[PDB]
């Protein structure tokens, strides 16, 4: 099987900088590999082929170069339509699991901001029905890394949260983050303590929100 | 019809005497 | 230019079976080689197969994860692409693109005889929901807001919209009259089936006790209009 192993997930940028996006397989696939680029909301097109042609009708600030198993999709001036998601994609067999690269997506290049923390207890309706939500929420943060930890009366939580991340806002070029604990309500009014454990670049240690039922 | 797989069947043929 | 109208898809259900057309124009139909890939919700793009011309045989090949299920066809007279799929996962669920596809020969004289190949031209998409659940509206509780959603003079509070189907919902918050400082977060699908997201907003605590707060949720497909006041909670 050939794997492609595509870098960064997200990259960040300015208008005019120069980016590069790296795609690494698994084994020698020579020359034969494309990237692609699909925009909000649009359907892929195809970039580059066979390593390093571009196809008809793509600006020239885009390059690409590798022969073997290191490729780069360079873009030399970075434009407001170029913030997109790429793809690589090796040509070489058609048998691999995956022939695509997971994709990088590039993103508005700001400084760094910590999210700010809150944490929401299940409402008397929901628990009445049977069920309780306990939500986490990190909100205006950059860049979009970050870390949420669900704890249980110290009891560390996994399998059972869901997240969910906004787009990067238009305005301020920030992220938003919901993480949510769902547990039965029989298994809500077996503990006390409920905390979100939040870890981000922005942060110089973890930074946790708790909440007590004896108090909530 | 002629398009790019003729040619690389073409070519193959050539390789192979 | 180049269109790839596509058309079929929607709701079906696990172990269900459904075909995917996509109608060409703009290029000789018949001496092209013709494909399809797939992209599930917030994932990346998966390579489904590709045919031959006729007179290449008309052979179809399939991505691994379809090749048990899926076969592609097509009808040159009347410049038709077709994915046939059979016993659908929920898995199979995203968007799947037709694409118009080219080669380039490689020149270097040991690989004579093997090509380049590429997807030059995509269609727009056409959307599979492979799903056991029934259309059901949602359940909408508060995010309440307390000292434990505070963060300098600012508080949170918002709704968790809980157990719809299909997609999507609308929230809006005070009819419309609050925009700022509003994230509507996007769905989630849970073990259940069923989806659930949440809308926050944060304001100045100055005015949770003066101002009313109130989400307006909207889904269509089960006709169901909920309007939820958030009031603050002691925790």
């Amino acid at each position: 099987d050939i794997q492609m192993t595509q870098s960064p997930s997200f990259l960040y940028g300015s208008v005019g900088d120069r980016v590069t996006i790296t795609c690494r397989a698994s084994q020698n696939i020579k020359d034969y590999l494309n990237w692609y680029q699909q925009r909000p909301g649009r359907a892929p097109r195809l970039l580059i082929y066979a390593a390093s042609n571009l196809q008809s009708g793509v600006p020239s600030r885009f390059s690409g170069s590798g022969y073997g198993t290191d490729f780069t999709l360079i873009i030399s001036s970075l434009q407001p339509e170029d913030f997109a998601t790429y793809f690589c994609q090796e040509s070489y067999s058609s048998t691999p699991t995956h022939i695509f690269g997971l994709g990088t997506k590039l993103e508005k290049k700001r400084t760094v901001a910590a999210p700010s923390v809150f944490i929401f207890p299940p409402s008397d309706e929901q628990l009445k029905s049977g069920t309780a939500s306990v939500v986490c929420l990190l909100n205006n943060f950059y860049p979009r890394e970050a870390k949420v930890q669900w704890k249980v009366d110290n009891a560390l939580q996994s399998g059972n949260s869901q997240e969910s991340v906004t787009e990067q806002d238009s305005k301020d070029s920030t992220y938003s983050l919901s993480s949510t604990l769902t547990l039965s309500k029989a298994d809500y009014e077996k503990h006390k303590v409920y905390a979100c454990e939040v870890t981000h670049q922005g942060l110089s240690s973890p930074v946790t929100k708790s909440f007590n039922r004896g108090e909530c | 019809k002629w398009n790019w797989f003729d040619i690389t069947n073409w070519l193959w043929y050539i390789r192979k005497k | 230019q180049v269109q790839l109208v596509q058309s079929g898809g929607g709701l079906v259900k696990p172990g269900g079976s459904l075909t995917l057309s996509c109608s060409a124009s703009g290029f000789f139909f018949d001496n092209s080689w013709m494909g399809w890939v797939r992209q599930a919700p917030g994932k990346g793009l998966e390579w489904v197969g590709r045919i031959r011309r006729l007179k290449d045989g008309a052979t179809g090949e399939y991505g691994a994860a379809v090749k048990d299920r899926f076969t592609i066809s097509r009808d040159d007279s009347r410049n038709m692409l077709y994915l046939h799929m059979r016993t659908l996962k929920t898995e199979d669920s995203g968007t799947y693109y037709c694409t118009m596809d080219e080669g380039t020969p490689v020149t270097r004289f040991l690989e004579w005889g093997y090509f380049y190949y590429y997807m030059a031209v995509w269609g727009r998409g056409t959307t599979v929901i492979v799903s056991s659940a029934s259309t059901k509206g949602p359940s909408v509780f508060p995010l309440a807001p307390s000292s434990k959603s505070t963060s300098g003079g600012t508080a949170a509070l918002g709704c968790l919209v809980k157990d719809y189907f299909p997609e999507p919902v609308t929230v809006s918050w005070n009819s419309g009259a609050l925009t700022s400082g509003v994230h509507t977060f996007p769905a989630v699908l849970q073990s259940s089936g069923l989806y659930s997201l949440s809308s926050v907003v944060t304001v100045p605590s100055s005015s949770l006790g003066t101002q009313t707060y109130i989400c307006n949720v909207n889904h269509k497909p089960s006709n169901t209009k909920v309007d939820k006041r958030v009031e603050p909670k002691s925790c």
